[PDB]
RNA sequence: GGCCGCAAGGUUAAAACUCAAAUGAAUUGACGGGGGCCCGCACAAGCGGUGGAGCAUGUGGUUUAAUUCGAUGCAACGCGA
RNA sequence: CUUACCACUUUGUGAUUCAUGACUGGGGUGAAGUCGUAACAAGGUAACCGUAGGGGAACCUGCGGUUGGAUCACCUCC
RNA sequence: AGGAGGUAAAAUUCU
């Protein structure tokens, strides 16, 4: 009945938002953001797996970013792994901490980059909006097969709305501070 | 063909192919690194080849190779750009000069280091 | 862009960009679900077999503290042994 | 003072030209991705040119045109 | 000794 698609609609949604958060994690703002490296493909001596399984992705300041590691025979091995990976980060081999700098918001970055997140935001909305479409298609469907009451439909067609609405609030307000990381 | 044709439409001559719009035909232009890529070379060769996209002086956004073992530069960087080309990676048409106004020269060069802007050890 | 077309499109005709080739005729082989000719237990004609069964032995894999190394279509697998 | 000339400027309306534009069309390039196999041998439905209609895609089909097209051994009859 | 007519159906791929 409605029950096991009210909860079904719900999981599909608040796991829709937790992809957005996840794909505005692979952008480069001014700020340090260690979760930038903490999702990078990297080889080392046998198998893939990110650098999570090797170094601490720490910080030095808002505009720089220390890489505390254990083992000092792969410093060039990862350096290239990082310095060829669609980011544009030249790591200094100052020794010890693979210094990766954070070059500033160049304004053609405060913008156009910003345009990307609030676009990526929008498509995350669309996915949610479409969980909506389905969720109550099931509702509407199990009505014209007399298993619901008009009332029970109506109170289920809304509330699905309540799920969309709130779920958007999460998308929108996770984007909104992420916009502060440049504005 | 006819002399009477040549007289009427005289002999054409190919013009400048120019393989390097460093606008005013200049020996080099100054520019800022838009970004600092790494891309892979053309067919028979395989590497991580270091490179940067560079707005310069005159409005042209271009893209230049940064050679030698081990360079150091980022966004902020203003480089000096000179006519160049790399046979691998066809995008290119330009080389960054090492030891011009920001990028620096190669660490620990001795052979052919005019070409990588490196002061002498201690002669 | 101009001119012509009901349209389909036609005619005149560039540029950035990219490559160190692209192309022609002939040469030698090699191939063809091209053709000719001709051989071989290659078919066909026959006789007895493997593939099933148990066991010997080899190998792959799996196992193992080790299951030593090599041989892998015909031309490795009772082969180096 | 006035008259004529006339620079600057103004209004309407066309023309022309450079830069710029959401989006979008193809094009170029980039070792090892996904589909099928269109072409080169008669490429396994000869190919290709113009044209028109189909189609995930190479393509397919009709109409004419070109050779820039491979094959005459076995049979039965004469 | 000429002509004639009939004799191979479909069957992809190889960092
Ligand atoms: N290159 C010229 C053009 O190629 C086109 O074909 C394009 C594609 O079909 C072709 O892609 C090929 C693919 O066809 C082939 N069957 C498999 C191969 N992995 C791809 O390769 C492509 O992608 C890889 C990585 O993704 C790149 O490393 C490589 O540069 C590129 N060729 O690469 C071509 C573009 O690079 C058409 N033939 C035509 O538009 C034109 O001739
Ligand atoms: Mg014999
Ligand atoms: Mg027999
Ligand atoms: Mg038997
Ligand atoms: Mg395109
Ligand atoms: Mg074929
Ligand atoms: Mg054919
Ligand atoms: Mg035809
Ligand atoms: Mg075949
Ligand atoms: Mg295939």
């Amino acid at each position: 009945m409605i029950s096991d698609i009210r909860k079904d609609a719900e999981v599909r949604m608040d796991k829709c938002v937790e992809a957005f958060k996840t794909q505005i994690s692979k952008i480069r703002t001014g700020r340090a953001s260690p979760s930038l490296l903490d999702g990078i493909v990297v080889e080392y001596y046998g198998t893939p797996t990110p650098l999570r399984q090797l170094a601490s992705v720490t910080v030095e300041d808002s505009r720089t970013l220390k890489i505390n590691v254990f083992d000092r025979s792969m410093s060039p091995a990862v350096e290239k792994a990082i310095m060829a990976s669609d980011l544009g980060l030249n790591p200094n081999s100052a020794g010890s901490d693979i210094r990766v700098p954070l070059p500033p918001l160049t304004e053609e970055r405060r913008k156009d980059l910003t345009k990307i997140v609030r676009g990526e935001a929008e498509q995350a909305r669309v996915a949610v909006r479409n969980v909506r479409r389905d969720a109550n298609d099931k509702v509407k469907a199990l009505l014209k097969d007399k298993e619901i009451s008009e009332d029970d439909d109506r109170r289920s067609q809304d509330d699905v709305q309540k799920l969309t609405d709130a779920a958007i609030k999460k998308i929108e307000a996770a984007l909104a501070d992420k916009e502060a990381e440049l504005m | 063909a006819t002399v009477n044709q040549l007289v009427r439409k005289p002999r054409a001559r190919k013009v400048a192919k120019s393989n390097v719009p460093a606008l005013e035909a200049c020996p080099q232009k100054r520019g800022v690194c838009t970004r600092v890529y790494t891309t892979t070379p053309k067919k028979p060769n395989s590497a991580l080849r270091k490179v940067c996209r560079v707005r310069l002086t005159n409005g042209f956004e271009v893209t230049s190779y940064i050679g030698g073992e081990g360079h150091n530069l980022q966004e902020h960087s203003v480089i000096l750009i000179r006519g160049g080309r790399v046979k691998d990676l066809p995008g290119v048409r330009y080389h960054t000069v090492r030891g011009a106004l920001d990028c620096s020269g190669v660490k620990d060069r001795k052979q052919a280091r005019s070409k990588y802007g490196v002061k002498r050890p201690k002669a």
